[PDB]
């Protein structure tokens, strides 16, 4: 087909106006910084009520509260000051895969392999919770859900499409398609105005919130891309792979920055976060440990190892002050 | 949401008499149930405590030994029996709903009260004014002081602010001194610090007379002291 | 059939952004990263007066 | 101390005390993942039991001489395995559907999906229950054609029971780990009761294993 | 004869090292480096009654070796002969206890299905201790030290201590210590032994009818640990029975082979307590990698 033939040389005219772009890579420029060693933290606390596997988390607004995913049909929120539990929310369908926790805190969403996505209400004049919406629309498994502003979510399945809802109506507000595998993971910008997702076919897309186009495309990996988070910068972003490696992109160059990878570890990523100045870059791994990378320099910083199965979810306050992990072990554990 | 009791009526000293107090309409085996009585023409005092699953209840000193608080959770109904009245025991009484957990709001709903007429170390907190003569439009202060500080080592202080307007139960204003209730207007607002406390108004309507109160929450037995009144 | 004139215009439409040199993005990172530093309670850790965990 | 953080506490014991005996209520059913092929006979052995919203998983509920089964068909999902097949990691028993009628080699794929998920990672110490449903017309299909077409190595007599077992040993000899599974296998039909009491026997004999190894004993 | 004191010293000595290690890696292990379920619920109350007994070995190694000397005080007496005795009763029911477990665990898979939580394990094993302390309270009660007229002191049994004439002292005495003869004799061997035995027994019978063997392992870890709890407690009970027989006699002070076959014999029964968690937690694979990671 004379298409696939204009399409091809439009992918390599892409890829030249990319190498011509390029210049020296950010190890020439950040050669002479001063680094940052033994980066050790302790485990502060352990939450420990859960009786199974745990796939996700995430922090509150307020840097005190958190929620948690199990196995066994369990949303629990916890005080992280006093490891007291708020809240203990039991879920119709125990396949879950994700969780997310509303910016103001009224909210707080659900999804997994029943192909629907639950809302639940928390401030209620009864005192219990209550279930507020159950999105129904997807063909895949929902894979991650975040929240913008307590009446739209994004979500995003295993069907190669992320879709955007409005809450209130309960109806697809926008569909987001172009990917071929499953898409594994989104992260949004900090202000809420674009959003890059990974998916099973070794790239990440770089989506316009409203208009409902993808802007960008980046290819850099050899297998599934399991994790993904936006700089705080909110002008590049971190994945993690299925092959041992991280990579820094970029979307003003439209390239890639950096790897991190190293010879001794050869196990899959299973989730990636930053920190508030956006030096530090931790990294959950499948060999039961969690390193920290110093992401201006590729070089390993500090080893997180406290945990007796993979560590599945993980997550960093706003102000900065702690780190939640969690693995298949059913312990959360917050280190500072 | 309902609360409603009943039970009261006219009693003789040294006799007894049982309190019922039904609800309905929220999950009633969750919530730590109180009861405040007032004599009339006078102000409000604590009674006593059950919490949720029925492990800890307390009482006041002035009734301990003789009132005996339960409850029954599959018919949702509060149940308090008096023994051996005397007539310093004559008041109406209120059922009151608590649940405490971290960001929570106690003493959110207040019942309608029953009557009950019999024939014939703490913390004390005082409120020195007893009537403001105010016009609407305008904006008005109310003081509190008590004894000792009511800030905790945690960092946040037990300071809260009751609205009784003529002919109802009272309403919760303020909680913990600087956080609104739920159903609200903005103009009413709370500051202070160590044993002196403020509540403020920006504008007065025709709703807004009434009684106000302040309580501590600090440490058991509870004390609401006399109330500022407000008149136009 | 049809995906390959989608595909095609995706393409195009991604062919005309405006991009800038590496080492723009590299400064640009390190002086955002040198600019927040003080604030991270990770990077240099406080003095557990300040610590709400223990 | 604690001021008004006791209630709290007291909350968050009672809470504590709900997740323990929820999950103790929860943890007393055996769980039964069913696979298969197309059309393979999967709603016949789901409608044999004694016994919209939610497309992806359907979980039936039964309850055979005091136990408890849970099975979870998972076939309506359409997506890679590979990143949703480790939740099955603590199943107690795998059901297997296979449908003897054979026409377009669909006994090559399945014999590649069942090697597939035979040796996977996730699924050792799980043992594997095998059904081959649809031999009411098997007779008729061999008797009408032979069975070299699939098998072309195949150098035996054109009679039911001897195909019948070549092609159940040729099912049987994927397995790679002959030491720690156990493959158990069964010819099933219109009957029922031959069905759950096989169910139910080889769940019986795993959970005595399972035991046996959990005592230290094995 | 001096043979016999170099063995009882050696023995002593080994049971004590090995026994106080062996228990305090059990009880580090499954005490809080493992979740908790129902058989590391028996093996943590096992190690705990095991290691209590050996801990309390050094004061019958030194009141052997002044010569019957007792040097320490009347409170040590009561608490430590208290201790041992509790904690002697305490390992064998549970050693019973465990057998029966597992009996029940492998023949009626249906039953363990749905009523073997953690709750009934926590409401069950509050048994043994009760029947231990019910049982050892005579020591509690009549236990003391007593001068021996001579210059020595003995912590011993005072069974008559309002009195001072020999004749009704000796008959109380031997009364009282025969029907304590009797109770070892049927609540310390007989019913922990037959219990294990037919529970062991039933289990090989069902293992070799239905056909589970993928190796020899569970018949010769049954065979191990049934052949090491009747090697250990077997002469000593035999030897205790015997005294009995002939206690009216042995307070008259003529047979001295009986005073040291008791002593010898004590000290090859107190070996099972340091036999215990080998047989038991060590044997299994997950613990030992479990141990082996920890450190
Ligand atoms: C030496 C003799 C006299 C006294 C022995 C006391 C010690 C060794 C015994 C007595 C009570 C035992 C504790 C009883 C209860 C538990 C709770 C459990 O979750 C961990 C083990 C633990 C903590 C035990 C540890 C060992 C223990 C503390
Ligand atoms: C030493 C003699 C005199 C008394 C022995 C008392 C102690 C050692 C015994 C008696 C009750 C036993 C406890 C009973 C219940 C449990 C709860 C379980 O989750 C951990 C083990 C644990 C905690 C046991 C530990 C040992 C224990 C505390």
């Amino acid at each position: 087909d004379q298409l696939r033939q204009e399409a091809e040389q439009l992918k390599n005219q892409i890829r030249d106006a990319r190498k011509a772009c390029a210049d020296a890579t950010l190890s020439q420029i950040t050669n002479n910084i001063d680094p940052v060693g033994r980066i050790q933290m302790r485990t502060r606390r352990t939450l420990r009520g859960h009786l199974a596997k745990i796939y996700a988390m995430h922090w509150g607004t307020d840097s005190r509260l958190l929620v948690s995913a199990s196995q066994d049909g369990k949303l629990i929120i916890w005080d992280s000051y006093t490891t007291n539990k708020v809240h203990a929310i039991p879920l119709r369908s125990s396949w879950v895969m994700t969780c997310a926790y509303a910016p103001s805190g009224n909210y707080v969403a659900c999804g997994g392999l029943d192909n629907i996505c639950s809302i639940y209400n928390l401030k209620t004049r009864e005192g219990n919770v209550r279930v507020s919406r159950e999105l129904a629309g997807h063909t895949g498994y929902l894979s991650c859900c975040r929240f913008l502003d307590d009446n739209q979510i994004v979500t995003s399945s295993g069907d190669t499409t992320c879709a955007l809802w409005d809450i209130e109506t309960g109806q697809q507000t926008t569909t987001f398609t172009g990917h071929t595998g499953d898409v594994m993971s989104l992260s949004l910008a900090p202000d809420t105005r674009l959003f890059v997702s990974g998916a099973c076919d070794a790239s990440a897309k770089l989506w316009d919130v409203r208009e409902g186009m993808c802007r960008q495309t980046f290819t850099g990996h050899e297998s599934d891309i399991n994790a993904i988070c936006f700089f705080p910068n909110g002008n590049a972003f971190a994945t993690g792979s299925d092959d041992a490696t991280c990579r820094l992109f970029d979307l003003r160059a439209d390239q890639e920055l950096m790897t991190y990878s190293h010879d001794n570890i050869i196990c899959g990523i299973t989730s990636v976060s930053f920190s508030k100045s956006g030096r530090l870059l931790l990294a959950g791994y499948d060999d039961f440990n969690c390193n920290v990378w110093d992401a201006l320099k590729a070089d390993r910083a500090g080893v997180l190892a406290g945990h007796d199965n993979r560590v599945s979810c993980l997550g960093v306050t706003d102000d900065g002050m702690a780190v939640a992990t969690g693995s298949w072990d059913s312990f959360l554990k917050i280190w500072n | 949401v309902q609360l409603v009791e009943s039970g009261g009526g006219l009693v003789q000293p040294g006799g007894s008499r049982k309190l019922s107090c039904s609800a309905s309409g929220f999950a009633f085996s969750s919530f730590g149930m109180h009861w405040v009585r007032q004599a009339p023409e006078k102000g409000l005092e604590w009674v006593a405590y059950i919490s949720s699953g029925s492990g800890t209840i307390y009482y006041a000193d002035t009734v301990k030994g003789r009132f005996t608080i339960s409850r029954d959770d599959p018919k949702n109904t509060l149940f308090l029996q008096m023994t051996s009245l005397r007539s310093e025991d004559t008041a109406m009484y209120y059922c009151v709903r608590s649940i405490y957990y971290y960001g929570s709001s106690p003493f959110d709903f207040w019942g309608q009260g029953t009557t009950l007429t019999v024939s014939s170390s703490d913390i004390v907190m005082t409120q020195a004014t007893s009537s403001v003569p105010v016009t609407p439009g305008e904006s008005v202060s109310i003081s509190c002081r008590s004894s000792k500080s009511l800030l905790h080592s945690n960092g946040n202080t037990y300071l809260y602010w009751f609205l009784q307007r003529p002919g109802q139960s009272p309403q919760l204003l303020i909680y913990r001194m600087s956080n609104l209730a739920s159903g609200v207007p903005d103009r009413f607002s709370g500051s202070g610090s160590g044993t002196a406390f403020t509540l403020t108004i920006s504008r007065l309507e025709a709703e807004d007379v009434g009684v106000y109160y302040c309580m501590q929450h600090l440490e058991y037995p509870l004390t609401f002291g006399a109330g500022t009144k407000l008149e136009l | 059939i049809a995906q390959a004139r989608k595909l095609v215009e995706q393409l195009k439409m991604e062919a005309n952004i405006d991009r800038i040199k590496v080492s723009k993005a590299a400064a640009d990172l390190m002086a955002y990263c040198e600019a927040h530093a003080k604030e991270d309670p990770l990077l240099t850790p406080v003095p557990a007066s300040e610590n709400p965990f223990r | 101390l604690s001021a008004e953080d006791k209630a709290a506490v007291e909350r968050s014991k009672m809470i504590d005390r709900n997740l323990r005996e929820d999950g103790e209520k929860a943890a007393r059913e055996v769980k039964l993942l069913l696979l298969g092929a197309g059309e393979s006979g999967k709603s016949t052995i789901v409608k044999q039991m004694k016994i919209v919203k939610t497309t992806g998983i359907v979980e039936t509920h039964f309850t055979f001489k005091d136990l408890h089964f849970k099975m979870f068909d998972v076939g309506g999902q359409r997506s890679e395995r590979k990143k949703w097949i480790h939740c099955f990691e603590g199943v107690t028993a795998i059901i297997f559907c296979v449908a003897l009628s054979d026409e377009m080699n669909r006994m090559h794929e399945s014999m590649k999906l069942f090697d597939s998920i035979c040796n996977n990672k996730w699924f050792t110490d799980t043992s594997i229950i095998l059904f081959l449903n649809k031999k009411d017309l098997f007779e008729e299909k061999i008797k009408k054609s032979p069975l070299t077409i699939c098998y072309p190595e195949y150098a035996g007599s054109n009679t039911y029971e001897e195909a019948a077992a070549y092609i159940q040993c040729q099912f049987e000899d994927l397995n790679k780990r002959k030491d720690t599974k156990e493959i158990y296998t069964h010819f099933t039909c219109a009957t029922d009761t031959k069905n759950v009491q096989f169910v139910f026997d080889a769940v019986t004999d795993v959970i005595i294993k399972n035991n046996l190894k959990d005592c230290g004993l094995f | 004869y001096l043979f016999l004191d170099i063995i009882t010293y050696l023995v002593f000595a080994v049971t004590f090292v090995l026994g106080v290690l062996g228990n305090g890696l059990v009880i580090w292990v499954a005490g809080f480096r493992m979740t908790h379920t129902v058989t590391t619920i028996s093996y943590l109350n096992l190690a705990v009654a095991d290691f209590c007994f050996t801990s309390t070995l050094p004061f019958f190694m030194v009141r052997k070796a002044m010569g019957g000397h007792w040097p320490f005080g009347w409170f040590l007496c009561k608490f430590v002969f208290t201790i041992v005795d509790i904690n002697l009763f305490g390992s064998v029911f549970l050693i019973a206890l465990i057998a029966l477990d597992r009996c029940v665990c492998v023949l009626h898979p249906v039953w363990t299905q749905n009523h073997r939580t953690v709750s009934l394990a926590k409401k069950v094993i509050i048994g043994p201790w009760v029947m231990a302390l019910l049982l050892t309270l005579p020591v509690i009660i009549r236990v003391t030290t007593v001068p021996g007229k001579t210059g020595t002191v003995a912590c011993t049994f005072n069974f008559s201590p309002w009195t001072n004439d020999p004749k009704e002292r000796i008959n109380v005495a031997v009364a009282m210590l025969t029907v304590r003869g009797i109770i070892r004799f049927i609540i310390g061997f007989s019913a922990p032994m037959s219990i294990v035995a037919v529970s062991y027994g039933l289990i090989a019978t069902k293992i070799h009818k239905q056909g589970l063997i993928k190796s020899s392992r569970p018949l010769r870890v049954l065979s191990f640990v049934a052949a090491a709890f009747f090697l250990c407690w077997s002469p000593y009970q035999v030897v205790a029975l015997i005294a009995t027989v002939r206690i009216r006699e042995l307070l008259q002070g003529m047979y001295k082979e009986i005073g040291i076959a008791v002593d010898v014999t004590s000290a090859l029964a107190f070996f099972n307590s340091c036999l215990n968690p080998m047989l038991y937690v060590f044997m299994g694979q997950d613990f030992r990698e479990r141990l082996i990671h920890a450190l």
